[PDB]
């Protein structure tokens, strides 16, 4: 009835009553049809005796019986009777083959990119969702967008737009499409401006990750304003906290960001000529650790989207050719050498060719930058004394040096960004969008991988801090009276013991201090912490035929395992004030606008703990919206998504959380009228009082309140 | 909440928060009360000047430090310079700020327990802690073993400490330190000509030190080289005009640092007390004592010292074994730097002395226990 205005779109977004008054009268046994595991399917349907194509006999407090078909295509999984994994995992599936990509969550909104041009987004046929709220509507994200829309305008409150973005596409179509469709609503356009200038985050906050080949190393917060009355404004774009060891360090089998090998295309000769630099990358360490190049993308059309991307941006000569030569200084940083002082310890240099490049570049001295380097200088009460300096501490310095450019630069950048796509009158309000990595497992996780966890981690405890308020509000608003303690904190407020100042991060920065700490000494000081004082810290289980672990941790998204080795070269950055000094000086006018505005401590934890909890507050202000993308299979075909994948992603997503803590629910709450008709086989006061157990339902104000295992019986 | 280090020493206050680079505040610890009469009614005339205010009205003061040979033997006056230090020139509230203080090893127990019940009492410290200079100078140099020969305004020590461990068995401390040879050097002038009696012509008398003075590689042919030529007299300018002229004395002063004779000491030069706490260490070790002799304070800043305390350990070591003297370029605040890193560290957070105990035990807690 109210679904057949989106005619051709209609069939995507909610089925005719018909096939669904017929998938409802399925008959279906409850005790000859459960769940069991498998080695290709890892969950599947069977008839202890189980049979489906395989046959096996396994215990029956493992198996999981299958959903009842009353329920077999809802697309919110918060009302159905047997909430577990195979559950939720062939719901997909089977909402997915008949061909519905859109799916609610409890509280997110779980998407699949389909690999096919759908109309279920254009025309405004199907944009006609104004006004209405998310429960009403087929579950599309376009009504979530409205209802953003509806509560900014009816509270005066930011909101928030939480997706996963470490799926390599489904990201990009869902922020286009939903840019695309604020721009309609609060009515050249700011969305061709934003995907303008786009290539210059492709270009210097992507690289190839092992398990990609486009990676967000950064967190892209877009904020779209609206006027005091709801009419769109202009939409300043806000970046986070980098992955900037990727400048110096790259593990086996990856690489650094873009710009390099872009560059390094050897695709516009006057660059290579202008930074004096070659065309062979295992000249230059900074950048030739991994791999020096990805055969499943060229770099000369990268290069030209980027110079393009200059072009319409307002950089002038200058402003294009200024970065080319921070980029090209940062390259010729990776192979400057020193040596011991002959009979003494003080670093000593041997040949200053790129000492010269770099002089030449930056617009410095080379002799001011050589001594500067090898002698750095303090301020002491009120007088100047030069300090001594071993080798590795100056390679410290000049890797740090590398990292504070870099990041200097790309903060620039995005100001100059935000500053080319404003132009508007004075605004009030506007909706957060952000993007962000999610959850990494991978065969061998290290230290930017445990920076990843703990800022996923934080995420998701702020999730269920909203979900669980949200829960609350509700259950006062029915007079259901039930307390718990709190979901969205305490259980998570012990995994955080990386941020406490004695955990994981702390000891790390303390023996970044202590002197001679070595990997051995670091794992002595962990395991004199933690080990068995903590339950979530615990021994790995190294056994021959993998790479080796050093301590493991049961994070929300399983138990996950870490190799120490080299963290002290990851976050020791102690930054040589002296060439801070000669940078602020420059000739190179990009260089003094960069570093324009009575130090040896600062760690890459540090900075990155800061820059997650300034997010975090941030976000606390306002009020926030989950959206969950999903790449259903990797060979990218439509129609079949590749099950033990999806498994791992969605177990990442952390949708299953949701599932988990709604099964502390209670997450089945059903009016009067529904239960007293569906189930009248014999006003709910005396249908409930001839059956059980009366903890399975809380009456109040004709709503009926069930746990997960009661409705697979009716 | 960020933690004080306040390096006192006897000549020079060392103080800035944990977690910086270098001392925010330096000045000499010294209290000058005026002499002379005042006449002008309505100047303001305070009653004592601290710090280096009383080294800009130094003409008219008469000087006096607080500490003597590491030991504070005026309490009031201390009282006074930790009170400028934390109010005039860290700016800060002492009730909100746990206190590192430093300390020379083998001086006594009254000196710690005072320190304790002052700040504890007059200041109101959250919590407090007492370090040893030299364990402290190590940190900063960066290693975990190594014989360590700390000399600043007061008092010398040696302290050998191998992988972390202290041997207080073959600490030596000795008590000629940069007053001594300043003394020295103010009755070496007067066969010039030049008289300073005056306490503030000893702070002029300690310039001249600070910037004519080094250590002389073989002191028996630059003695003879002085006396024939004049190419080491160099010349200074005292604050009225009036040069100065100084021949053999620029390397006469620090030589007492290694014949403690000519101030009518017993003792031994620093290289043989150095080379002594060497050889009371268990034979295991000392080899890579040999190499580790890591040098810190004020009075080891002398141009030259390096060279010639090689020279002298080799003399007397056996001919087998390398010695590095290793020598900082900035080893003058190599405590504080120290003291700062120490009190940075996570695990270093429940070694505090927290008020509630010093209000159990007493100010014998310091020594009993920490
Ligand atoms: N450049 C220098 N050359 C020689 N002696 C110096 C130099 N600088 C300081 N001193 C001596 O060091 C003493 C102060 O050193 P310091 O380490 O501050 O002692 P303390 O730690 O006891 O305050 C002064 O007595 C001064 O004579």
């Amino acid at each position: 009835a109210q679904m057949a205005d989106f005619g051709a779109a209609a069939q995507y977004l909610r089925k005719s009553e018909k096939e669904r008054l017929e998938a409802q009268t399925r008959p279906f046994d409850i005790r000859t049809e459960c769940f069991v595991p498998d080695d290709k399917e890892e969950y599947v349907k069977a008839k202890a005796e189980t049979e489906n194509g395989k046959t096996v006999t396994i215990k029956e407090d493992q198996v999981m019986q299958q959903n009842p078909p009353k329920f077999d295509k809802i697309e919110d999984m918060a009302m159905l009777t047997f909430l577990h994994e195979p559950a939720v995992l062939y719901n997909l599936k089977e909402r997915y083959a008949a061909w519905m990509i859109y799916t609610y969550s409890g509280l997110f909104c779980v998407t699949v990119n389909p690999y096919k041009w759908l109309p279920v987004y254009n025309a405004e046929v199907v944009a006609a969702y104004r006004g209405k709220k998310r429960s009403e509507a087929p579950p599309h994200i376009f009504s979530i967008s409205d209802n953003a829309y509806q509560y900014m305008l009816t509270d005066r409150e930011n909101q928030s737009i939480l997706i996963t973005g470490e799926s390599g596409a489904g990201k990009t179509v869902n922020t286009k499409r939903v840019i695309q469709y604020f721009a309609s609503i609060a009515a050249g356009t700011l969305e061709d401006q934003i995907i303008q200038a786009n290539p210059a985050l492709e270009a210097f906050g992507n690289a190839k990750t092992v398990r990609n080949d486009n990676s967000s190393r950064f967190g892209k917060f877009i904020r779209i304003h609206f006027g005091a009355t709801g009419k769109l404004a202009s939409a300043d774009i806000e970046t986070y906290l980098l992955e900037k060891s990727r400048v110096i360090f790259q593990l086996k089998a990856e690489r650094n960001y873009h710009i390099f090998y872009q560059i390094l295309s050897n695709k516009k000769p006057e660059l290579l000529d202008m930074l004096l630099v070659t065309n062979n990358p295992y000249d230059y360490a900074f950048v030739s650790q991994g791999e020096v190049s990805v055969a499943s993308i060229d770099d000369s059309e990268e290069l030209l989207a980027t110079d393009s991307a200059f072009d319409v941006l307002s950089f002038t000569a200058e402003e294009k050719a200024g970065v080319y030569k921070l980029t090209g200084a940062i390259m010729h940083y990776g192979n400057m050498k020193f040596k011991q002082k002959q009979r003494e310890e003080q670093a000593e240099p041997d040949g200053t060719e790129d000492a010269d490049k770099s002089a030449y570049l930056m617009g410095l001295n080379s002799a001011d930058l050589l001594k500067g380097l090898c002698h750095p200088r303090v301020k002491v009460g009120n007088e100047y004394v030069t300090k001594g300096q071993s080798v590795q501490q100056v390679y410290y310095s000049i890797g740090a040096l590398a990292k504070s450019v870099y990041e200097k630069m790309f903060n620039w950048m995005v100001t100059r960004i935000n500053a080319t796509l404003e132009t508007k009158q004075p605004r009030q309000y506007f909706i957060g969008v952000l993007d962000i990595a999610g959850f990494e497992i991978f065969d061998f996780n290290s230290f930017e991988q445990l920076c990843i966890n703990f800022t996923n981690e934080k995420l998701q405890q702020f999730f269920n801090h909203h979900m669980f308020v949200l829960e609350q509000e509700e259950y006062k608003k029915e007079g259901i009276e039930w307390e718990f303690i709190d979901f969205g904190m305490d259980l998570q407020a012990c995994i955080d013991l990386i941020e406490k100042p004695m955990g994981i991060m702390s000891i790390l920065e303390e023996e970044c201090m202590f002197p001679k700490a070595s990997d051995m000494t670091f794992k002595a000081k962990l395991y004199d912490n933690h080990l068995g004082k903590s339950n979530n810290f615990q021994k790995p289980r190294n056994v021959k035929g993998k790479q080796e672990a050093h301590f493991s941790l049961v994070h929300y998204a399983g138990t996950v395992d870490y190799n120490i080795m080299g963290w002290l070269e990851k976050n020791k950055d102690p930054l040589n004030e002296t060439v801070v000094g000669l940078y602020q000086k420059s000739s190179l006018k990009l260089m003094a606008t960069l570093f324009s505005t009575k130090s040896s401590f600062q760690t890459v934890s540090a900075l990155h703990r800061e820059n997650l909890n300034k997010l975090m507050t941030n976000l606390k202000t306002t009020h926030p919206h989950f959206v969950r993308c999903i790449i259903p299979n990797e060979r990218k075909a439509p129609g079949v998504m590749d099950n033990p994948l999806v498994m791992h992603q969605l177990r990442c997503n952390g949708v299953l959380e949701g599932i988990r803590i709604c099964r502390k629910g209670f997450p089945n709450r059903i009016l009067y009228g529904d239960f007293r008709q569906r189930y009248r086989i014999l006003g709910a006061e005396k249908l409930l009082g001839s059956l059980i157990d009366h903890n399975q339902y809380k009456f109040g104000h004709t709503k009926v309140f069930f746990k997960a295992g009661l409705l697979g019986l009716l | 909440t960020t933690a004080l280090v306040c390096d006192n020493g006897s000549g020079l206050v060392k103080a800035g928060f944990a977690g910086d680079d270098a001392p925010r505040a330096v000045f000499p610890s010294i209290v000058g009360r005026p002499r002379h009469q005042g006449v002008m009614v309505g100047m303001g005339q305070k009653d004592s000047y601290v710090g280096d205010e009383a080294q800009s009205k130094r003409g008219i003061l008469t000087l006096k430090y607080p500490i003597e040979h590491g030991i504070i033997t005026n309490w009031d006056d201390m009282e006074k310079i930790w009170h400028h230090t934390f109010y005039n020139e860290l700016r800060v509230a002492p009730e909100e700020h746990p206190t590192l203080l430093t300390e020379a090893p083998l001086n006594p127990k009254a000196n710690r327990e005072k320190m304790t019940q002052i700040m504890f009492e007059t200041f109101n410290v959250p919590a407090m802690y007492v370090a040893i200079q030299a364990v402290l100078s190590l940190y900063a140099s960066g290693r975990t073993t190594g014989i360590v020969l700390d000399s600043g305004d007061g008092v010398t020590h040696n302290v050998p400490i191998y992988e972390g461990y202290a041997l207080p068995h073959a600490i030596m401390r000795l008590d000629l330190a940069g007053r001594d040879l300043t003394d020295y050097l103010m009755k070496i002038l007067t066969e010039r000509g030049y008289s300073f009696v005056t306490t503030a012509e000893r702070e002029i008398v300690r310039d001249i030190k600070e910037k004519l003075c080094y250590v002389a590689l073989d002191f028996e042919n630059e003695m003879a080289t002085a006396a024939s030529s004049s190419s080491l007299e160099k010349s200074y300018e005292l604050p009225d005009g009036q040069v100065i002229t100084i021949g053999n004395e620029r390397f006469r002063c620090p030589e007492t640092l290694f014949q403690p004779s000519f101030i009518g000491m017993e003792s031994a030069g620093i290289h043989e007390t150095t080379y002594n706490s060497i050889m009371k260490c268990d034979i295991d070790i000392r080899k890579d004592l040999y190499a580790n002799n890591v040098l810190s304070g004020g009075t080891t800043m002398y141009p030259g010292i390096a060279d010639r305390m090689q020279k002298e350990i080799t003399a007397l070591a056996p001919s087998t074994m390398k010695i590095k003297i290793i020598a900082p370029p900035e080893r003058k605040y190599s405590v504080w730097i120290g003291g700062s890193i120490l009190a940075s560290l996570s695990t270093f957070q429940q070694m505090w002395i927290s008020k509630q105990e010093y209000d159990e035990a007493g100010p014998s807690i310091v020594h009993r226990k920490c």
